[PDB]
């Protein structure tokens, strides 16, 4: 009853997924070897619990990255399809040639993993919007599968271009690539950036040595996070819809920022205390959210938080009234009670509390100025285009897209003054 | 007491992988003080035997009198 769909794509998409699995493999208590000792995975003969996921990645090397971690056991020989000449983070290569001639065959085992469930409620996407297999062929994807599934809802946990340094110089293009037609055909952006995730992991928790696996567990916690008041009981349950209506008023602005708690170092455990007044202030924490756009330089149009743990609930009620009557200024005064809660009945293993925050603000068009920016100076020089026109794609496409992206801001700062 | 078992969890881990990684330095300059006698010695073999070899060379050539038929 009301299952997900793992979709992934690119390295990063890749590590993340192999990360989350391993997340709910230790929480619903399925060791590595696929035993107990329907939401997500799949009963198998034999006693296996195989999750229900696809890999796709134009390089089958990967695949035995992921293979050779633990909890690879987990996933099924077969969901490994993988494409050979690689993309070269080139988004024509993963979107136009390489696309047209194995989607079809991840639209097939796509197909045949969703009529085998009873209610496929939502899709989960992992990928990235930099390089050229996971954005071009997760962006084909999607709006191949939202032409097949229109009944369904649709997220994208995605990586996007870090300020600071970028990770291959023609981010920009493959961003904006993702975006003129992800803004389209997609509910839910859940954005982040690895620079927001180092800070995070270097401030608030002290560690000196991080690696792509600590960051992908925090990003697979909140992953996590976002659905567990589903599968478990709680005294007011919500789903990947209700946060829909909750999240987005509108069909574009529905770009959430994503955020956890708590987290705390070695030294810092000890002293403080841990009640719903701390889980709050780390909530609404600035740096302690997973976006490269501190959220005090604009406003919410909503926020969702989903707790965890049997806790009170006139404590959560109080204190998101007191959030939003001291920093109402931070909020934003046309909607009546932008907050919205949710609890279940089980915080993760190894604590007694948990919250994971969801932010529909208008504090990442900044990001997607810095993104126009970007694309704007790269493309007057018509710089590193001979790529993206020697494999059948004109440069009509790019400037309008720019032109969409333009759309999307000038709606969102607008929303932030117009009042009634 | 749950939560004091947890954090003596993470300071014994950390407080070994540290001293794990110490320790992985250590051998690394052990490993290259080794690596430099190999250059401290072959250079001192080189020298002793180009001293004898060309000493040899002075002997041999000094090593022409004359005939006196
Ligand atoms: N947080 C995180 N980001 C990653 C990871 N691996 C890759 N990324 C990002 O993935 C981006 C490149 O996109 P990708 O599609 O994976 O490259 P491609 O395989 O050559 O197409 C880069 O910006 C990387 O920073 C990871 O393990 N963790």
């Amino acid at each position: 009853m009301r299952e997900i769909v793992h979709i992934q794509g690119g390295q990063c998409g890749n590590q993340i997924g192999a990360k989350f699995w391993e997340v709910i493999s230790d929480e619903h208590g399925i060791d590595p070897t696929g035993t107990y000792h329907n939401v997500y995975y799949n009963e198998a003969t034999g006693g296996r619990y195989v999750p229900r996921a696809i890999l796709m990645d134009l390089e089958p090397g990967t695949m035995d990255s992921v293979r050779a971690g633990p909890f690879g056991q987990l996933f099924r020989p077969d969901n490994f399809v993988f494409g050979q000449t690689g993309a070269g983070n080139n988004w024509a290569k993963g979107h136009y040639t390489e696309g047209a001639e194995l989607i079809d065959s991840v639209l097939d085992v796509v197909r045949k993993e969703a009529e085998g469930c009873d209610c496929l409620q939502g899709f989960q996407i992992t990928h990235s919007l930099g390089g050229g297999t996971g954005s071009g062929m997760g962006t084909l994807l999607i709006s191949k599968v939202r032409e097949e599934y229109p009944d369904r809802i649709m997220e994208t946990f995605s990586v996007v271009p870090s300020p600071k340094v970028s990770d291959t110089v023609v981010e920009p293009y493959n961003a904006t690539l993702s975006v003129h037609q992800l803004v389209e055909n997609a509910d839910e952006c859940m954005v982040i950036d690895n620079e927001a995730l180092y800070d995070i992991c270097f401030r608030t928790l002290k560690l000196t040595t991080p690696t792509y696996g600590d960051l992908n567990h925090l990003v697979s916690a909140a992953m996590s996070g976002v659905t567990c008041c589903l599968r478990f009981p709680g005294q007011l349950n919500s789903d990947l819809r209700k946060l829909a209506v909750n999240l987005i008023p509108f069909p574009r602005l529905h770009f959430f920022m994503i955020g956890f708690a708590p987290l705390t170092s070695r030294g810092s455990q000890q002293y403080r205390a841990l009640t719903v007044p701390e889980l709050t202030q780390q909530m609404f924490d600035a740096k302690n959210m997973m976006c490269a756009a501190d959220p005090r330089h604009g406003r919410y149009l909503t926020a969702s938080a989903l707790f965890r743990g049997r806790m009170s609930t006139k404590e959560v009620d109080e204190q998101m009234l007191n959030v939003q009557n001291k920093n109402s200024s931070y909020f934003v005064e046309w909607i009546p009670n932008n907050i919205k809660s949710s609890i279940c009945d089980i915080p993760p293993k190894g604590l007694k509390m948990a919250v994971t925050f969801v932010g529909n603000s208008t504090a990442i068009q900044e990001m997607f100025k810095r993104v126009a920016e970007q694309f704007t100076a790269m493309f007057r020089r018509k710089a590193f285009l001979h790529w993206y026109t020697g494999e059948g794609m004109d440069e009509m496409e790019f400037t309008e897209a720019e032109s969409n992206m333009n759309d999307l801001v000038s709606e969102y700062q607008q929303y932030q003054d117009a009042t009634a | 007491t749950q939560t004091l078992e947890l954090n003596r969890m993470r300071g014994m881990l950390e407080d070994d992988f540290n001293r794990k990684k110490a320790s992985i330095r250590q051998a690394v300059k052990e490993e290259n003080q080794q690596l430099d006698k190999q250059k401290r010695d072959l250079e001192k073999q080189s020298n002793n035997e180009k001293l004898n070899y060309e000493r040899t060379e002075i002997d041999m050539v000094k090593t022409r009198g004359q005939k006196r038929p």
